[PDB]
């Protein structure tokens, strides 16, 4: 995974030795680059998982996070170059080191053979996304956005680092390819149970978990559009993956002590779901959705059979796609209204026909249309969730009424009706902009074609 | 612990020198002189055993050599060394320089009479050597086996297995 880390690292030379006009293109085609490199990662086997090193390995969990990660991070400074164009030179290069940076420490997250360098890696994603959030955020709640997304995130995680250690301590390694081997069954004990919190509630901080998810439309709505961007689309998944890591060592403990979190996530994605009925603010939508959608994530890791993993990998990699699309398209408003209301800005399709068409399909895969992989990973952990227990399709069938309930709602809002009379600042879709909907929402596509890659290591 | 073993009353009578201590101090030099031998086994036995319920019978010896010694005075030379510890025993510091023409009577009257020389300046300040039959005792402090020591390190100092073993870190 080296021939991954150093070219990420090279970026920082290529972003500060460039010239004061060009570190947008450079960035953009050397990331390009290296995302069109991050396809040799699927050499994944039926049976091994592709072990590089003692410190870095990529089963076909981590790749297709890997694949998404390196591709994402070409569209954030497609997607950032426009409103920091009268920034000053030095801090536009320090915008583009932090997106760097959290790339460099997000690829070597996913691909950490131990848990403790996991751990690192992490919790070093917090620093270069504080920064961006609470720099180049747009108004005064940034800092408040800051402060929850990062004292959520701790307090969530310095029991998961002693947990680790526990571990260290007890089995010798943190080696997850050891800890596949050496596993032992935790049983029922008040010292075990408190070692499964431990070992969890970090990722339910970072999926989120309903009830811990309060730092999250503080953190989404704050942020700029690549830190919009990198919280839905790969920065939820860190919760995703190391809990599909740690949930080996924490059997059969789970078995019942997953209630409690899988009750606040059938209900709670009822429950923020209903809070997209009711968001004056588009992005907060957008963020409430992302919590809607990873309460599945967080139910199909919990009841951990087969198909609820492989829908669980496949709903993490179209929601980060979908989602990303659809912060980009609030951008895309919010760069010409100035404003973030879904009420202000109204009937868009007389005005941006084409932008309407992005709208329109990114809607259709948050409503998840099938065959996409929205519906793929949707469908099979309602599949698994009716073999876990059969009441559960009321709680997945009316989740799937208000998910739909609120994707046209914002094509309506946004998109139709009668446009408003004094907003005539309305200026045509820039080739950025397409450019940006078109990457997000092509592979997306194409990945109907082919999920068998975004099916994680059980496939 | 255990009972203590002191020596009975008996053991410890013995005819004492009933002189006070100008009577000493005046025969001092020719004391240390003429009584040198049972004096220095004494002294020998005592720091050597360290305990002075091992070391009674040589300091009879002691006195009985110290007796013998005045008497050989009383016999000879009583009433010059008389005169002599009559003025060392005037003073308050019991001063030497003081008393110079009764410790030269004292000491021609011993010198004809009997043959002592009178030690010099710097000669019973000496470390003289002690013939003795007494055997040297083998553990004076009473003391036990020592506590064996921890192993040393011996061998040669090989590279560490894996690096450090910190976690991840390969070297
Ligand atoms: C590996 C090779 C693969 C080759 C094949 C490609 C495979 C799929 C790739 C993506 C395909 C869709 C891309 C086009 C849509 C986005 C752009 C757009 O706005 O188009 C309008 C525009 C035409 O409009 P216009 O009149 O010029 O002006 C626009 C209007 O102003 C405003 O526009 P509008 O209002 O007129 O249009 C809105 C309308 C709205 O219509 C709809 O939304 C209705 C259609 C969707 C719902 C109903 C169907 C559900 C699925 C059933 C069909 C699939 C399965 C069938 C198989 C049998 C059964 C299993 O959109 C469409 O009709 C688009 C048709 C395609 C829709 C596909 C489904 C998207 C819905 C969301 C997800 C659904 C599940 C996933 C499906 C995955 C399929 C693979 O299109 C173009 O200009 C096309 C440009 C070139 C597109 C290239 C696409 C491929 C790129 C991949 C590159 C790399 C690989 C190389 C292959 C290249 C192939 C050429
Ligand atoms: C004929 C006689 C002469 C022949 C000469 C032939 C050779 C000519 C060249 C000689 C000079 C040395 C060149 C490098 C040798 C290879 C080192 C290497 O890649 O180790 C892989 C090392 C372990 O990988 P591996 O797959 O297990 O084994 C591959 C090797 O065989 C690993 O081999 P190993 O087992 O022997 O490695 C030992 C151990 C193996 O590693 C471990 O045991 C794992 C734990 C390592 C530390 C992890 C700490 C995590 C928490 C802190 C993270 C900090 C933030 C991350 C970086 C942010 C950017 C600043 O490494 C360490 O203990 C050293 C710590 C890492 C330093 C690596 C050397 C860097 C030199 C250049 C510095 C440039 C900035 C680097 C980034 C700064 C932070 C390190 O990878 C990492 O730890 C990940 C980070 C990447 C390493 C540094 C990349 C070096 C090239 C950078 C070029 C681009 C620079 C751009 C500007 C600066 C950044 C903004
Ligand atoms: C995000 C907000 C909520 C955060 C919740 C975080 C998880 C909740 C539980 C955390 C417990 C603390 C870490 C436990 C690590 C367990 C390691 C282990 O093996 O323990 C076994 C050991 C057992 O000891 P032992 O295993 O060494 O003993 C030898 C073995 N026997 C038992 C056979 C003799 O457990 C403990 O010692 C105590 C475990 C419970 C700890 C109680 C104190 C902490 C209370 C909860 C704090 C939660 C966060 C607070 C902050 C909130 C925000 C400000
Ligand atoms: C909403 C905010 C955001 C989300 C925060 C987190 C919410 C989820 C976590 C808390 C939910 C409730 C606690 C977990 C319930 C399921 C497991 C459990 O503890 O069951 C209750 C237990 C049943 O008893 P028993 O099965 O015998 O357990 C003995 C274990 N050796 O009952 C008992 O033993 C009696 C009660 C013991 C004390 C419980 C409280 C302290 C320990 C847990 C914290």
């Amino acid at each position: 995974m080296l021939k991954y880390i150093i070219p990420t690292m090279m970026l920082m030379p290529l972003t500060w030795l460039s010239k004061n006009s060009m570190i947008w293109i450079n960035t953009t085609l050397h990331s390009l680059l290296i995302s069109l490199t991050s396809l040799l990662l699927l050499n994944q086997f039926g049976d091994n998982s592709l072990n590089f090193s003692l410190t870095f390995f990529s089963d076909s969990l981590s790749t297709p996070l890997l694949i998404l990660t390196m591709w994402l991070l070409p569209l954030m400074l497609m997607a950032s170059q426009h409103h920091l164009s009268k920034e000053n030179l030095a801090r536009k290069k320090l915008f583009i080191s932090m997106l760097i940076l959290l790339q460099l420490f997000l690829i070597m997250t996913f691909t950490a053979t131990e848990l403790i360098f996991f751990y690192i890696m992490f919790e070093a994603t917090l620093v270069p996304t504080l920064i961006i959030i609470t720099r180049w955020g747009n108004q005064t709640e940034r800092l408040n956005a800051g402060l929850y997304f990062l004292f959520y995130t701790l307090a969530g995680s310095l029991p998961l680092l002693v947990a680790l250690i526990y571990i260290q301590n007890t089995m010798g390694s943190l080696n997850f390819l050891i800890l596949q081997y050496w596993v032992q069954p935790m049983p029922n004990s008040w010292s075990n149970t408190f070692m499964w919190l431990a070992c969890m509630m970090a990722f339910m901080v970072k999926m989120p978990l309903y009830g811990l998810h309060l730092w999250l439309p503080k953190a989404h709505v704050e942020a700029p559009i690549a830190g919009s961007m990198v919280l839905a689309a790969i920065l939820l998944k860190l919760g995703g993956y190391g809990m599909m890591r740690i949930t080996l060592l924490l059997n059969p403990i789970t078995d019942f002590m997953a209630y409690p979190f899988i009750m606040l996530s059938l209900w709670g994605m009822i429950m923020t779901s209903s809070i997209c009925l009711r968001q004056t603010d588009l992005k907060s939508l957008i963020a409430y959705s992302s919590v809607s959608h990873m309460a599945l994530v967080i139910v199909a890791i919990l009841i951990q059979t087969p198909w609820s993993y492989m829908g669980a990998t496949a709903l993490m990699i179209a929601h980060g796609l979908t989602s990303s699309m659809l912060f980009c398209l609030a951008n895309s408003n919010y760069e010409r209204v100035h404003s973030r209301t879904m009420i202000l800005a109204r009937g868009l399709q007389t005005l941006l026909p084409l932008m309407a068409a992005w709208w329109l399909l990114a809607s259709l895969t948050n409503l998840a249309l099938p065959p996409s992989i929205n519906l793929i990973g949707e469908l099979f952990v309602v599949m698994s969730t009716f073999s876990w227990s059969n009441i559960t399709i009321i709680l997945m069938g009316l989740n799937m009424v208000i998910t739909a309930l609120y994707s046209l709602y914002m094509l309506i809002t946004t998109q139709r009706g009668k446009h408003t009379h004094h907003i005539n600042n309305i200026l045509p879709s820039f080739t950025r902009e397409n450019a940006l909907m078109s990457l997000h929402m092509l592979p997306l596509l194409l990945l109907s074609l082919n999920p068998k890659i975004i099916l994680g290591p059980l496939y | 612990p255990g009972i203590v073993e002191l020596p009975s009353l008996e053991d410890l009578k013995v005819q004492e020198v009933k002189v006070s201590s100008s009577v000493l101090k005046a025969a001092a030099h020719h004391y240390g002189a003429q009584c040198d031998k049972p004096n220095k086994e004494f002294m020998l036995c005592r720091w050597e055993e360290k305990d002075p319920r091992r070391c009674l019978e040589e300091g009879k010896l002691v006195n009985q050599c110290a007796l013998e010694f005045f008497r050989q005075i009383k016999r000879h030379c009583a009433e010059p060394f008389t005169e002599y510890w009559t003025c060392i025993d005037y003073s308050g510091l019991q001063l030497f320089r003081r008393c110079r023409k009764e410790q030269a009577q004292f000491d021609k009257c011993v010198l004809d009479k009997l043959g002592w020389v009178r030690p010099d300046l710097g000669e019973l300040s000496k470390v003289t050597k002690v013939k003795t039959d007494r055997p040297l005792p083998e553990n004076p402090y009473h003391s036990r086996a020592r506590p064996e020591p921890n192993p040393e390190v011996e061998g040669d100092l090989k590279p560490a297995r894996h690096g450090s073993r910190l976690f991840f870190w390969t070297m």
